[PDB]
């Protein structure tokens, strides 16, 4: 059968999330349908889906593959948790959905590393990524082996930096330093726009994050006073790349088209259309 | 037997290719910051002219491909030996006479008919070689930029002076070489294309050697190279922000029994830094 579902999370501008019209009932203009799971209340489980309307980058690369590889699918937006973590041994997030099997692929600010693929696999990346670090300008940071995030408390006041947890940036972090980590947990931030404003008004020194989300952040900032620090530094380089369950038969066509995408120019396309900012360096 | 036969080029900083000394070793070397230049013995041609024949000659090779190597073999347990493409070439499909039917050259070729078992190179992953092998994860991501005289102020690839050109600002690439073609292929770079037909180069290093002299004002190249050509050069930098984004991975033939290894050993060693040290030690000064 060729009618997939398919999980996916909101994150601009890969993933936007609209209301649907309320006149029409229908997702129209360069949006798809896609629904959400909703809560009637706090004390028992039952829900509503909720009817909704996706768009972004990572929405008209769904379009593309959709209509290249030739299915169709029910898109849907993960409630139990985000990207993805293993808690407890148990994968949450868009990753989860995909090992469990309630979702043929995951589509989205989906971050390649060697923990998911255990469990799942990848396709090729389509977008570039990894970590960044952004900075009011004027601040100094070397990369993330700059002695104030690797032995914080050698500063006299020590930096204050932080990331939004549970993703694949906080992993590689736990993994790699485990000093830096456990101080950076103070700094957790709940999501990039708090980040954004405790590091505008000067409440946070560093915001360590996805690359990408933060090169285009830095692209609309309001001023262009928050950037990444370095020549476009990126520490891990990697990809968003869609998930697919172990030994998928979609994978091969899904890399092969991807990688057409990028041959025809079609790349460039999507990059324009959601990717530019007014901003640069 | 056991020991995979590598494939690999000479395309700096990835893989440098550089005589034996007279007992038949290789050069110690250093770098400033300490460690020894790890050198590995690759066999290939010495003598590139065309109808020449192909005396193969023990040669030494290092730069971020070999450090790669050395760790992957390592780490996954396989010993290996080198040799460079006899004819030269990473890989395109050409015809042959009396047939439409088109086959590989390069690197491509020897990994195909068995006389490789693994491609270790700055390999461009694309759709075209991908039908045919199977690539890693990218071991680098990289794409098209821009190399100019400091001081020359251009936004990229969608600058005016690029997107509207004269001879008052020549730009221009290496002739029949990836980018020529890609410049060539997409229809929306018509004019752009129009303007470097009459001023491409044979070679980049002569095309570099341009830029320095004034003759040539801007000069678009893979990012890997430019940024390492800005590196020692501090005459001359990169501008403008990365297009045509792409990525070199390890080659390997479909049936292979190293391929999912190979490609998590990859983002392992992107993850733990391992990349960024090679980054700061080849790429970078
Ligand atoms: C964070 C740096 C930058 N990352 C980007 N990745 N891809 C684009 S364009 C889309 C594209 O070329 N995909 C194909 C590539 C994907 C990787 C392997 C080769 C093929 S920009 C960025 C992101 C967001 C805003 C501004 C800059
Ligand atoms: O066909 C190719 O893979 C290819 C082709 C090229 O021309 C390459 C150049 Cl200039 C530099 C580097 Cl680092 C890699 C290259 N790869
Ligand atoms: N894109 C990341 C989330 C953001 C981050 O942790 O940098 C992931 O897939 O986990």
């Amino acid at each position: 059968d060729n009618h997939l579902s398919i999980v996916t999370l909101e994150e601009a501008p890969f993933v936007i999330v609209e209301d649907i019209d309320p006149l029409t009932e229908t997702c129209v203009r360069n949006t798809v349908p896609c629904r959400k799971f909703v809560k009637i209340n706090n004390s028992t489980n039952e829900g509503m889906n909720v009817k909704k309307c996706c768009k972004g980058f990572c929405i008209d690369i769904l379009k593309k593959l959709s209509r290249t590889v030739k299915f169709t699918y029910d898109l849907y937006l993960v409630t139990n948790g985000k990207h993805g973590k293993k808690v407890n041994n148990v994968w949450n997030g868009m990753i989860g959905e995909v090992v469990y099997q309630r979702a043929v692929m995951a589509v989205g600010s989906l971050t390649i590393n060697e923990e998911r693929s255990e469990v799942v696999d990848f396709s090729v990346p389509f977008v570039e990524t990894g970590i960044s670090v952004m900075v009011s300008r004027g601040t100094q940071v070397t990369g993330l082996s700059d002695k104030k995030f690797q032995r914080p408390h050698d500063y006299s006041p020590p930096f204050r930096f932080g990331t939004v947890p549970n993703g694949s940036t906080e992993r590689n972090i736990r993994n790699n330093y485990p000093y830096m980590h456990q101080y950076m947990t103070r700094f957790n931030q709940r999501g990039v726009e708090d980040a954004l404003v405790s590091l505008k008004t000067g409440k946070l020194d560093a915001f360590i994050y996805d690359a990408a989300v933060l090169n285009y952040k830095a692209g609309r900032d309001e001023g262009c006073k928050l950037v990444t620090i370095g020549s476009g530094y990126i520490f891990a380089t990697t990809g968003y790349g869609i998930a697919l369950q172990k030994g998928s038969p979609w994978k091969r066509q899904i890399d092969l088209a991807l990688l057409q995408f990028v041959g025809d120019g079609e790349m460039e396309e999507l990059e324009t259309l959601w990717l530019t900012g007014i901003c640069h360096n | 037997s056991t020991r995979l036969k590598i494939v690999t080029i000479h395309q700096e900083p990835f893989v440098y290719v550089k005589p034996t000394m007279s007992d038949g070793t290789c050069k110690e070397e250093f770098t400033v910051n300490g460690d020894p230049v790890k050198k590995v013995i690759c066999t290939g041609p010495n003598d590139t002219s065309p109808g020449s024949p192909r005396h193969t000659v023990p040669q030494c090779c290092y730069g971020f491909c070999i450090d790669l190597l050395i760790k992957l073999a390592r780490t996954m347990n396989f010993t290996y030996e080198v040799h460079l493409v006899a004819d030269g070439k990473f890989g395109t499909q050409e015809r042959v006479n009396n047939s439409n039917k088109k086959e590989w050259n390069g690197m491509m070729g020897e990994l195909l008919s068995g006389q490789a078992d693994m491609i270790v190179a700055p390999l461009t992953i694309n759709n075209e070689r991908a039908q045919y092998i199977e690539f890693s994860k990218p071991f680098k991501y990289q794409g098209l930029t821009i190399l100019v005289k400091k001081g020359t102020r251009i936004t990229g690839i969608n600058d005016p002076r690029l997107r509207n050109p004269s001879d008052k600002f020549i730009y221009a690439t290496v002739k029949q070489s990836s980018v020529d073609i890609y410049f060539r292929r997409q229809v929306e770079l018509s004019t752009m294309y129009r303007h470097m037909e009459k001023h491409n180069y044979e070679s980049a290093a002569e095309a570099i050697q341009a830029v320095r002299d004034n003759k040539l004002h801007a000069f678009i190249w893979d990012s890997a190279v430019l940024e390492f050509e800005a590196s020692q050069k501090c005459d001359l930098v990169t501008t403008g922000e990365l297009f045509f984004r792409s990525g070199f991975g390890i080659g390997m033939r479909k049936d292979s029994p190293w391929k999912q290894n190979v490609s998590l050993s990859i983002l392992k060693s992107h993850e733990n830094g391992f990349m960024e040290d090679l980054d700061k030690t080849w790429v970078r000064y």
